[PDB]
């Protein structure tokens, strides 16, 4: 029924591992571009 | 410790807009007796001599 199961489980270990490295790069790249906004100071004049 | 409603300039400039609008709410019914904004058709025969 499934003559492809060994070519399939070996290709899926190679690309789930490689894609969890690109997820660690993209969460650093996101928090680096957003740090000037996330730490800025703002004074406004309004009280209530 | 909320500011009172005369302490900030924007809070007491807003109690003066509400007081300008409360004199548009009590109309005098003796100044509304003859005039109407709806047009009607009338008869002018007594004055046309
Ligand atoms: C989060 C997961 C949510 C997705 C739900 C998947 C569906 C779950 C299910 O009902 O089936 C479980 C299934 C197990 O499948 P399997 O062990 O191959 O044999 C049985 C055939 N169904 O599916 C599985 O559980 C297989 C999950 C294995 C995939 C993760 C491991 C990949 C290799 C790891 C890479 C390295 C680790 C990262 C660093």
């Amino acid at each position: 029924a499934e003559p492809e199961m060994e070519e399939r489980k070996l290709m899926g270990f190679k690309w789930i591992f490689v894609l969890t490295l690109a997820l660690l790069q993209a969460g650093y790249y996101r928090r680096l571009r957003w740090s000037v906004l996330k730490s800025r100071k703002l004074v406004l004049d309004v009280v209530n | 410790s909320p500011p009172p409603p005369n302490a900030m300039v924007y809070d007491r400039l807003a109690e003066a807009v509400k007081a300008k609008l409360r004199q548009l709410e009590n109309p005098d019914p003796r100044f509304l007796k003859y005039g109407s904004p709806r047009p009607t058709l009338t008869d002018h025969t007594r004055i046309l001599a």
